[PDB]
């Protein structure tokens, strides 16, 4: 004879979560707050863009060593860009006092 | 590598969604960002579970 | 089933509904089917979005740069801004986790809720005239048509409707 | 109505009645009237007072100095604590508004549970003896003075009272 | 008894059962005593121990040094570090005792919500077979032997057994 029932909803899914009572607790829906990728692009702000060294110093830039192109058409920019080891310091080395306090005065 | 494609987020392992609050991916960023862990995931249930019988 | 359905009485979910994340099974004469419950569903789900948007933007990210370096003569300020920083990465994401875990226990308790609810809305109206069967379902002793559904989803049944049917078909059992 | 009755089985509140959160309504022949349930709603402002004083207590205000300056030589450490600042500020500032809003949450739900509590408190006295009614309500198939109501509010009936008059005036429906 | 028991119905609990924190108290012709529901009980303290694990966990301890120390013509890193410091002291001392004292909360309602859960299990079986007494038990118009008691913990009855012993044995009440 007639029957009226509850119903809910289930899916093919298979996403997980951890849970304080349960771990890899499965559900139908999720979200994933996080943005654990990287697109390995150097992207600029904006439409601002950065300034580029290179293979440049700070020290190369600055001070206008001609393997360095000088660009005072840069005349500001989104962020600094370098890489890790810069291949041009100073051709007649020296030693360049308080180079972290110029680089922060020069962040932005 | 350098790219003209644009964004509001950036570190050296690449140009960032700001959309999200969080990553886990490295600490060092410039801009409109997130905010660094140490740490997998984290994914918020929006639906239930699921069980077929 | 914290609040005593879901892996409570329900043991499992259906996945032959997708309109919506709640609703009814109608049994009747002229077949089954299943049937979404958009107006509950819909509250819950406008719940969720107000949630996740006071989740994110409870944020402000300010147009930031994150690092630093130093000499070795300042490595005070090296361990210092090391372990300020580590400090802070960890307390966001001690605070964050638990969050996201307490947070995914509210929403199944949410949920829970709101079905135990519509049981007792679904019980109310019915309560002498038809009785529980089983679980998750109720059997009537009369019959009911997709009118008689529709009605019972919003909130309509008109009590005297079945009340006789009910009362003599209950008495043989 | 999160456990099925504020915005659930009951519409709305009720202005008339101030002296205590909770109560009764009343009504007999004698005439109506509301009276206020001080057992539960001051056991329930005894809890709210000891969260509040468990929220503003944990605080630890230190004989503080906030400010700095520099000069325009130490970058560093001017950029260094505006970010650091501003890291605090923002952690206390997200951790505190989540604090209100599941805070206010669990609130409610701490209302909704004590009145659906007390709404089994009176099913548990008058199961048979009186009805459910349209919501909100129990009817009476016998009569209740003021001392009954007197009675019936602080987990008292004595069941065989009128237990028969229950039994002789259902029978006509 | 936030959901209803537990300085609810129930006034308190009992100190002669140890082998698991829930259970039953069996009582028939054989004799008295009581008896532990290892199921949801172990269900709940694996809940328990999967919490513990997810709080202690989720911190992450560095080899760490925390100490140093500076003249007085840095007094800005001294006065800083030291509000650094503190700043941090005082924000996992505020986060971490919002845990504790919400945990604790949670867990008894957790508590609260599995017996309440277990009492509705209880009740589905034996609905009209056996009444509602007092509170935290049901009276049984039949008779029930250990195999009873036994079947009737592990979620089956039998509904026909005793449904004309109920059937009759109620008909003089
Ligand atoms: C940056 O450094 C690299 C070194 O790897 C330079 O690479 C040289 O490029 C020239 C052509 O431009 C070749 O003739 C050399 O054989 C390359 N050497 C190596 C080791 O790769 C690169 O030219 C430099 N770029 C700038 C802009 O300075
Ligand atoms: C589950 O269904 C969705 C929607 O049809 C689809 O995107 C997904 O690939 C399916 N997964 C499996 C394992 O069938
Ligand atoms: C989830 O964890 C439980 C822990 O016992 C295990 O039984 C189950 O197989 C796991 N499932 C997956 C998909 O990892
Ligand atoms: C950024 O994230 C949003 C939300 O996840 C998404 O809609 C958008 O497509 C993403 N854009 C890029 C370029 O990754
Ligand atoms: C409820 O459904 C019935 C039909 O089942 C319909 O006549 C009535 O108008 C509906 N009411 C509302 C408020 O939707
Ligand atoms: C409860 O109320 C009745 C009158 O309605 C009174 O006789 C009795 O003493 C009261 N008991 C308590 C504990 O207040
Ligand atoms: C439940 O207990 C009864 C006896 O009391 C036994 O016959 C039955 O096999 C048990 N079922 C399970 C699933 O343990």
């Amino acid at each position: 004879e007639d029957t009226i029932c509850i119903g809910y909803h289930a899916n093919n899914s298979t996403d997980t979560v951890d849970t304080v009572l349960e771990k890899n607790v499965t559900v139908t829906h999720s979200v994933n707050l996080l943005e654990d990728s990287h697109n390995g692009k150097l992207c600029l702000l904006k439409g601002i863009a950065p300034l580029q060294l290179g293979n440049c110093s700070v020290a190369g830039w600055i001070l206008g060593n001609p393997e360095c192109e000088l660009l005072i058409s840069r005349e500001s920019w989104s962020y600094i860009v370098e890489k890790p080891n810069p291949e041009n310091g100073t051709c007649y080395p020296g030693h360049f006092a308080d180079y972290e306090e110029l680089r922060e005065q020069l962040s932005s | 590598p350098m790219d003209e494609c644009d964004a509001k987020c950036q570190t050296p392992q690449g140009a960032i969604n700001s959309s999200l609050p969080f990553q886990n991916v490295h600490p060092v960023t410039i801009g409109e960002c997130p905010k660094y862990v140490r740490s997998a995931k984290l994914r918020m249930v929006t639906g239930l579970r699921n069980i077929p019988s | 089933g914290l609040f005593g359905a879901i892996a409570g009485f329900i043991e499992g979910g259906w996945t032959g509904m997708v309109d919506g994340w709640y609703g009814y099974h109608h049994q009747n004469e002229q077949g089954s089917g299943y049937a979404a419950d958009q107006k509950s569903t819909q509250n819950a789900i406008n719940g969720i979005t107000n949630k996740v948007n006071s989740v994110i933007e409870k944020m402000n990210t300010q147009f930031t740069a994150v690092g630093k370096e130093f000499n070795k003569l300042e490595r005070r300020m090296e361990n210092l801004n090391k372990k300020v920083d580590d400090g802070f990465i960890d307390i966001w994401t001690y605070n964050a986790e638990l969050l996201v875990l307490l947070e995914n226990e509210r929403t199944l308790d949410f949920h829970d809720s709101n079905v135990k609810n519509l049981y007792e809305k679904v019980k109310s109206q019915l309560k002498n005239n038809a009785k529980e069967i089983g679980n998750g379902c109720f059997e009537f002793y009369h019959k009911c048509n997709d009118e008689c559904m529709e009605s019972v989803k919003n909130g309509t049944y008109d009590y005297p409707k079945y009340s006789e049917e009910s009362k003599l078909n209950r008495e043989k059992i």
